[PDB]
């Protein structure tokens, strides 16, 4: 008996009103429990036996479905009800969904852009690491390109993003070109440009 | 006030025993029963076992073999513990407090320990600076490279700003962890005041401080 | 007979009683006073008060027909007199004796004769001492029978913390509504026992009787939540 929450991601804006689907292999005949959990924190009880709520939770949650399909329903959205939203039966062996993880919708962001050359005493021991932050920006989607002295370099670039922050809604990302110091300073400039959407044009910044 | 306060490993090495120990307070193990959950990235969530308010057990088909739930009533602690460990054997591992006597939505839930499975050496990062090249505001940032395992913990001025501050998921190339913190501020507030860097890798019982400079 | 005989102006009573359920409730009003009191009667006069069958009050299950709140009922255990007592109780829940049939045999007694075709207003079978098949004691399986696969979501019951067995398994909660209990149908079975006393500290959801029930309850698919109360 499996689990499937089906839509993964949302987005939509503060009060507005969010609705989740969960529906199972087999009739679950309500034995079916929804939890919210924040990234970085234990996941929480919501509503238990389809639609009977918990202490605490706020008056706002809905909870539905009949049958094979169930259903979570904020009415007016609000903010620190952001997370991904998981789906329990319990009618046999338990299994969960997939999960459905929401995003606000924020007003739109470009990044700021970074671009720190290496650290003598990391040098000193061996390698060189390049890195070029991007903290602050939305949508989530973006690109970042690396060059060397006007050639293009794909490889040994290691990038990471954070999540949707809890504050000012808004994501971050960095990329990470790791050499080792001979590699490093057979070259000159080092450019990194992220490519966004909110000037049709690419922003750099480089070095020496 | 119901707490589920778990404590054990959180490394441990290919085909070995894992034992996670959760600790309950307000409230008895005689009164209710205790679930066990795992989370990996992979495979979301799933039902591992169930230690119940009566001391019998249900174990998730799969596991049956490996699974041993038990506990301590007199102490209100519950006993994972589970054999022959392996690669995907990563994730975090909770309890939960059944809802009810006997139920399967579970109320309180224990803070979780993240379980790493490897054979791979316990590396002290190396915490390098970043500033801004020598030759409007100013950001900076940590870099935290080549340690394991997970956690690591990063702090600005022994635990000052944290205002748009932002730190970097960290990253495994051939099993060492890297990554990166971020800070911003006025071109003013730098770099006239300090802005102090404080790592701590509690696996190789380490800490680090390391202060930007300029160029 | 060693138990009380059918209690005084019982056919009087009794219809009375449906008189008055009908004005109050009048979301049946469509109903025969007499054909209930009818069919009632019917069950247990000219047949002999150890020999009464479920069947024999198909009769008048059938004009008793009723709806109930599913999800807000507490299932029949002997003590009516103990549970009406807390205003948690009858406010939030449905006993079977708000429903038609139970509020017009709550608290009355009754038997006939068959050797002739009348009440016997002088003594009763005991149900523990006589015959285990009397009027009453049957009647009572009879409409809880229909209670039991009623229920949905949470179904409640209330059980003497006092009892030398909290829970019985012959009683006709243990027997008949225990195993009606449909678990496609309902989630939970939430157990309430009442300590005979303050004083009586003693986590009663501890008493094997109770366990039996947790373990039963367990079987059938259904969850179960203990408490105590006073």
């Amino acid at each position: 008996i499996q689990m499937t929450q089906s839509s993964s991601s949302f987005s939509v804006s503060l009060g507005d009103r969010v609705t989740i689907t969960c529906k199972a292999s087999e009739d679950i005949y309500n034995r079916l429990a929804w939890y919210q959990q924040k990234p970085g924190n234990a996941p929480r009880l919501l509503i238990s036996g389809a639609t009977s709520l918990e202490t605490g939770v706020p008056s706002r949650f809905s909870g539905s479905g009949s049958g094979k399909d169930y259903t979570l329903s904020i009415t007016s959205l609000q903010t620190e009800d952001v997370a991904t939203y998981y789906c329990q039966q319990y009618w046999s062996t338990p299994t969960f969904g997939g999960g459905t993880k929401l995003e606000i919708k924020r007003a739109d962001a470009a990044p700021t852009v970074s671009i720190f050359p290496p650290s003598s005493e990391q040098l000193t021991s061996g390698g060189a690491s390049v890195v070029c932050f991007l903290n602050n920006f939305y949508p989530k989607d973006i690109n970042v390109k690396w060059k060397i002295d006007g050639s293009e370099r794909q490889n040994g670039v290691l990038n990471s993003w954070t999540d949707q922050d809890s504050k000012d809604s808004t994501y971050s990302m960095s990329s990470t070109l790791t050499l080792t110091k001979d590699e490093y300073e057979r070259h000159n400039s080092y450019t990194c440009e992220a490519t966004h959407k909110t000037s049709t044009s690419p922003i750099v910044k480089s070095f020496n | 006030l119901v707490q589920l306060k778990q404590s054990g490993p959180s490394l441990v090495q290919p085909s070995q025993r894992l034992s996670i120990t959760c600790t309950v307070s307000g409230f008895s193990l005689i009164s209710y029963g205790v679930h066990w959950v795992r989370q990996s990235p992979g495979k979301g969530l799933e039902w591992l076992g169930v230690i119940w308010r009566g001391g019998s057990t249900d174990y998730n088909a799969a596991f049956m073999s490996r699974l041993s739930i038990t506990k301590d009533n007199s102490k209100s602690q519950v006993f994972f513990k589970m054999n022959s460990l392996q690669a995907d054997d990563t994730a975090i591992y909770f309890c939960a407090k059944t809802l009810i006597t006997t139920g399967y939505a579970m109320d309180y839930w224990g803070q979780g320990t993240s379980v790493t499975v490897s054979s791979a050496k316990t590396t002290p990062p190396s915490v390098y600076p970043l500033a801004p090249g020598s030759a409007s505001m100013v950001t900076l940032g940590c870099l935290v490279k080549g340690y394991f395992p997970e956690p690591v913990t990063v702090t600005w001025n022994s635990g000052s700003l944290s205002s748009g501050v932002h730190t970097f998921p960290a990253v495994l190339q051939s099993d060492l962890y890297t990554l990166s913190s971020s800070v911003t501020v006025p071109s003013s507030t730098w770099p006239s005041e300090t802005v102090t860097c404080n790592v701590a890798h509690p696996a190789s019982s380490t800490k680090v401080d390391k202060k930007i400079e300029n160029r | 007979w060693s138990g009380p005989g059918t209690t005084k102006r019982f056919p009087e009573t009794v219809l009375a009683r449906c008189v008055k359920y009908t004005e109050i409730h009048p979301e049946m009003r469509h109903v025969d006073c007499q054909s209930v009191w009818d069919a009632f009667k019917g069950a247990f006069i000219s047949k002999h008060p150890c020999d009464i069958t479920e069947e024999d009050y198909q009769p008048l299950m059938k004009l008793g027909t009723q709806t109930v709140p599913c999800n807000k009922i507490l299932l029949w255990s002997r003590i009516k007199d103990l549970a009406h007592q807390f205003t948690q109780v009858q406010r939030d829940m449905f006993t079977l004796e708000d429903t038609l049939l139970g509020y017009l045999a709550d608290d009355l007694t009754w038997c006939g004769e068959f050797d002739t075709s009348k009440i016997n207003y002088q003594s009763c079978p005991d149900w523990r001492k006589d015959c285990s098949n009397n009027p009453v004691s049957v009647f009572w399986k009879t409409v809880s029978r229909r209670f039991a696969e009623a229920a949905c979501d949470v179904v409640h019951v209330m059980l003497d913390g006092s009892r030398s067995k909290i829970f019985d398994k012959d009683s006709t909660f243990g027997s008949v509504e225990v195993h009606n209990l449909q678990p496609e149908k309902v989630q939970t079975l939430e157990a309430w026992v009442i300590h005979g006393g303050r004083e009586d500290s003693r986590d009663l959801c501890q008493d094997p009787t109770i366990k039996e029930l947790e373990s039963i309850i367990s079987k059938r698919n259904i969850q179960f939540s203990c408490k105590n109360i006073y």
